[PDB]
RNA sequence: AGAGUAGAUAUUGUAAGCUAUGUUUGCCACCUUCGACUCAACAUUUCCUCUUGGUUGUAAAAGCUAAGAAGGGUUUGACUGUUCGUCAAUUAAAAUGUUACGUGAGUUGGGUUAAAUACGAUGUGAAUCAGUAUGGUUCCUAUCUGCUGAAGGAAAUAUUAUCAAAUUAAAUCUCAUUAUUAGUACGCAAGGACCAUAAUGAAUCAACCCAUGGUGUAUCUAUUGAUAAUAAUAUAAUAUAUUUAAUAUAUUAUCUAUAUUAGUUUAUAUUUUAAUUAUAUAUUAUCAUAGUAGAUAAGCUAAGUUGAUAAUAAAUAAAUAUUGAAUACAUAUUAAAUAUGAAGUUGUUUUAAUAAGAUAAUUAAUCUGAUAAUUUUAUACUAAAAUUAAUAAUUAUAGGUUUUAUAUAUUAUUUAUAAUUAUAAU
RNA sequence: AUAAUUGAGGUCCCGCAUGAAUGACGUAAUGAUACAACAACUGUCUCCCCUUUAAGCUAAGUGAAAUUGAAAUCGUAGUGA
RNA sequence: UAAAGGGAAGGAACUCGGCAAAGAUAGCUCAUAAGUUAGUCAAUAAAGAGUAAUAAGAACAAAGUUGUACAACUGUUUACU
RNA sequence: UGCUGACAUGAGUAACGAAAAAAAGGUAUAAACCUUUUCACCUAAAACAUAAGGUUUAACUAUAAAAGUACGGCCCCUAA
């Protein structure tokens, strides 16, 4: 009860609608904008579900498989734009972290509100899909978009990547295809242009994106450490 | 000892078992007890694992909780084997009611 | 209970801006922004990137406006006889000039 | 363990039924309780045809209070709190045998060196 | 004076004398609330515990009386508003005070000086009382001093990181019972030791949470009543592709469980009739004190556990001595020398502060700190402490993830692998 | 009646200073009246522990009050309207 | 600090005083004494039973018996002690 | 314990008045305004009709529509 997880100044119940409430909403738009402390724990709540999710897709025990959906079920308001979420759950939202060991959500400080001085904070599933057709781009994952505009800013610059931009890009990779990585990025890169000032030569641009790729994928003090005398 | 307890184990200890503490003589010279088995204590680390037991005896209740690895203890012997009807882990809700175990020494006799 | 004496200017002076705790810090913590080398705070995103983020999701996930379909080949005329705009009351006026009491995010400056 | 006024069973054939406690004797504060194995005054309160009303002296056998501790790492608790009446200045029971019907008592006894108690009850746990 | 089997001065001590205290009852008129609870601080004219002198009244044991001694300790109930007092049960003892008869910006308000009312008394009466009784009103967010903690700045015999002595501020200091010496000394008997040690405890303090008990609004289960969902299945519509000869079949998606009419005014319900308008289907959720009840992990806790009650030593108080003059004796010295002697003193032990001194480093590709992030050993805020790895190595901070374990409550009538059978096992 | 009772009930009558519509005397019912006893039940207490919520605390916004001669406002003893 | 929930062993040892807080073994149907002014007044009597229930298990109505003083009784009273 | 005005002190202290909120979008302007969805609260009400009352507060100046019958006034008739 005391010091288990965070208490939010409200009562059990409240809370556990509010959390609840909290993933169901970062499901449906995959990014969300909220209070810190209310982020950090719907990212909890909604790591969980994802797990418990992932376990129902593989696990061959019948009895294992119905007691994770239950508990799915219990942990959702399944409603008015929530109805199908169970169904989205399962189908779209939970494959994407099969192999990923946990660290579904990301969460990203941003600057307290003005008129409340309340610390905020971006709360969103990492690898969620950027492109959906019949749409053109996608309510998606912001640290790759920054990614992507940081990287864009460098090459206007003319100056080499930071190496925690790398490190960055290095981290989106892991769990993702080479290809669709810089198709995805390709993506991007045309978006923030036309919103940008800058010009687009497409053929330049597909060039600097794989050499991008191609540096990020094939990988490459005063004190003296010596034996006791 | 580790068997019986085992989570794993099937044939383990339940509430409900009555079972016979024998201890060692050599070590202790205390008399062995019968009891009704209420509930076992499992905890973080094994050793300090117990299981607390009632009996009345003639009009009068006593309760017991032996720590099972104690080295006072010999062995301990499944006397009967639990109901299917009383459901539950801890049985505590059992002493003072209808369902109360009575005198496990007279049942034996 | 009560303030026994009026309290000197000095001794209200050292009582409020004596101690550390109570002055305001310089805000040391902040650094250059990847995405337009602008100052931002320190192991937080940039305000300005974000927002324009945000803003291009928006554009491209926008609803449809669901306009009816009756009032959109709906003669100038017939609107007028049918929806005459009225006067707003003083509230209503207010509530509309939001550039009065709301507030637009200002920009940092550039980083050297 | 008892306190001022806590009503007790008495386990002996002195003819005193129930009994209540008024002091615990080697105790200094008397806000403190008699455990098993400690010697208290009191108040017989009912009794077979001594009499009600007498103060008397008695040793406390066996208690409900789980929690208490022995060395081998056990504990035992009772269905009540019992005792069995002495003489003051003998200290010896003032009955000849405690009440085989309901004669338990807590092998601490034993340890605290009341012989004749332990030896006088139907079993001892 | 006189008691005291004798004898004023063991113990007692008339009336009269000389003082001290400002704890009582008064007097003066400088000046305008008793108790209970909580927390106690200080004193010593000492109740207990330690040392000692006197005691035909010190055989011993209990006492009586006196000197040193304030280190530790000095109670729970019935009665009463009571402090007090009378009892009960204890205790080593249940000491007497001072602190605005300590403590109401710390609590209470039973007593006690208001308004109501009654009784007895007094008064012709309004009313009154060193009467009696029931009821009955004040509140305060802390400016300064002070105290308890926690920081920032600072001057450092000149810095930083770490270790740090003396010292200063406090705390602590104990007590009983039992056993041994010993049924010994002593005593006709009864009775019954000192000196000294040990073991049990007692109060007090500290720390801890392995276990025990409590809790546990994260912990599952059971369960009463109402409502709202999701999935599945049957039905219907629409949309989108498929096959068929716009139509029908089947696939996918979305939406749908309605509604109208009868049964003599109304409203609701039932059943009929209308309509595609449904499941004694699985699983959820909400509300009802966490809806109620049984268990319950961490943490926190005591009713639990563990430990301490600080030695050894130095100088002493009252007291007990040696030699030994001044003073041919005597005299422990208010002479020179020489000794014993207390729970007291000094000290030790414990905590906090301070920082002498010591080790190392020196303008820096990763000097020492701060800001910043993730945090809990820490925490009101701070401060403290851990981490901020991702390159040649090495270091997990929280969340997640995995692991085994725990918690729940069903489970061998089971699960898993192979073909009702075989093997491995919850 | 309690281990123990200045309280309670009963009875006794030097009624300091009862008493008959300022009614006297015993009773059923009634009473948020006032005393007392027993049962049961409990955090009232032995003796306090844990948990929850709203405060307190910190950040942002708004923003009081009584009070105030002036203050650079320590301890002790003494002094002194 | 307020407003709640739980609490081992005790059970009024608290306190001016069980103040406060616990405490309900049918809400329907039976069955219900003494006393009495003869009114199931006492009485919703206490106790007790029928149906329901065998230790897990909504909310609300419903919280004892007796003695004494005073007043018959339901009422009215000091709006704000 | 003058009177009026101004300005201090306490103090950037207490408090901000029964409390359930979340996201997305309006709007790279929003804890507080509006819309959608989710969650909750009141429900013999915190709903729906009304009486009285009142700075018209309203869904407003382009404004609250009556021959009368489960429509009120005035009007007729009286009570106190
Ligand atoms: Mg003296
Ligand atoms: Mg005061
Ligand atoms: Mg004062
Ligand atoms: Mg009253
Ligand atoms: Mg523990
Ligand atoms: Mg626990
Ligand atoms: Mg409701
Ligand atoms: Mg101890
Ligand atoms: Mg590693
Ligand atoms: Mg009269
Ligand atoms: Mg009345
Ligand atoms: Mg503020
Ligand atoms: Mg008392
Ligand atoms: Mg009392
Ligand atoms: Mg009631
Ligand atoms: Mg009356
Ligand atoms: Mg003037
Ligand atoms: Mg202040
Ligand atoms: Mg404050
Ligand atoms: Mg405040
Ligand atoms: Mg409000
Ligand atoms: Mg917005
Ligand atoms: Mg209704
Ligand atoms: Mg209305
Ligand atoms: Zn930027």
């Amino acid at each position: 009860t005391v010091g288990i997880a965070r208490k939010l100044s409200r009562d059990k119940a409240h809370r556990d609608a509010l959390l609840k409430n909290l993933a169901c909403q970062l499901f449906q738009h995959e990014s969300i904008v909220s209070t810190h402390a209310k982020c950090k724990e719907a990212s909890r709540v909604a790591e969980r579900i994802i797990t418990w999710t992932k376990r129902a897709i593989t696990t061959s025990n019948s009895v294992a498989q119905a007691e994770l959906k239950s508990q799915i079920q219990s942990q959702l308001f399944l409603a008015g734009d929530n109805r199908k979420l169970m169904k989205r759950l399962f189908s779209e939202i939970a494959p994407r972290y099969l192999e990923r060991p946990g660290g579904y959500t990301r969460v990203l400080r941003l600057e307290p509100r003005a008129n409340d001085s309340a610390p905020q904070s971006v709360l969103e599933l990492v690898d969620s899909p950027v492109m959906s057709e019949s749409h053109t781009v996608n309510r998606g994952n912001l640290k790759m978009w920054l990614l992507v505009k940081s990287v864009i800013n460098d090459d206007a610059n003319q100056l080499p990547h930071n190496p925690l931009t790398l490190q960055n890009l290095h981290k989106v990779a892991k769990f993702k295809a080479e290809a669709q990585l810089h198709g995805e990025i390709m993506l991007i890169k045309q978006v923030l242009l036309k919103e940008m000032s800058l010009p687009y030569d497409e053929a330049l641009e597909n060039e600097r994106t794989q050499a991008l790729l191609k540096e990020v994928y094939s990988s490459s003090s005063s004190y003296v450490m010596v034996p006791r005398p | 000892k580790r068997k019986l307890i085992s989570k794993k184990n099937k044939d383990r200890l339940k509430a409900g078992d009555v079972v016979r503490i024998v201890y060692d003589s050599s070590k202790c010279s205390y008399d062995t007890f019968v009891g009704y088995i209420l509930s076992i204590d499992r905890k973080q680390l094994v050793q300090d694992a117990s299981l607390l037991l009632r009996n009345q005896i003639a009009k009068t209740a006593v309760e017991i909780r032996v720590p099972l690895f104690s080295p006072l203890i010999e062995r301990i012997d499944l006397l009967t084997p639990h109901v299917s009807s009383r459901q539950r882990n801890k049985h505590y809700y059992i002493r003072g009611t209808r369902l109360d175990v009575g005198d496990l020494e007279a049942g034996l006799r | 209970a009560v303030p026994k004496k009026k309290v000197s200017h000095q001794k209200k002076r050292q009582k409020l801006y004596g101690p550390g705790k109570k002055q305001l810090k310089m805000i040391h913590h902040l650094n250059k922004c990847p995405s337009c080398g602008h100052y931002k705070r320190a192991n937080t995103l940039c305000m300005y990137c974000v927002g324009q983020i945000s803003h291009i999701w928006k554009t491209h996930t926008a609803k449809e406006e669901i306009k009816p379909r009756q009032e959109e080949e709906l003669s100038e005329l017939d609107q007028r006889v049918l929806y005459p705009g009225r006067r707003d009351t003083k509230y209503t006026k207010d509530l509309k000039d939001k550039d009065n009491y709301l507030e637009r995010r200002v920009r940092t400056l550039k980083k050297d | 363990m008892i306190f001022l006024k806590s009503v007790i069973k008495v386990i002996d054939n002195s003819g005193a039924q129930l009994a209540e406690c008024i002091k615990v004797i080697r105790k200094g504060s008397p806000k403190s309780p008699a455990m098993v194995g400690d010697r208290i005054v009191c108040v017989i309160q009912k009794a077979k045809p001594v009499k009600k009303g007498d103060i008397c002296h008695a040793i406390v056998v066996r208690s409900k209070q789980r929690n208490m501790c022995r060395k081998d790492g056990s504990t035992v608790a009772f269905g009540d709190t019992a005792c069995v009446l002495i003489n003051k200045n003998t200290g010896e029971p003032l009955g000849t045998r405690i009440m085989a019907n309901d004669g338990c008592v807590d092998r601490t006894l034993k340890d605290k060196g009341y012989n004749k108690i332990c030896s006088l009850a139907s079993r001892v746990i």
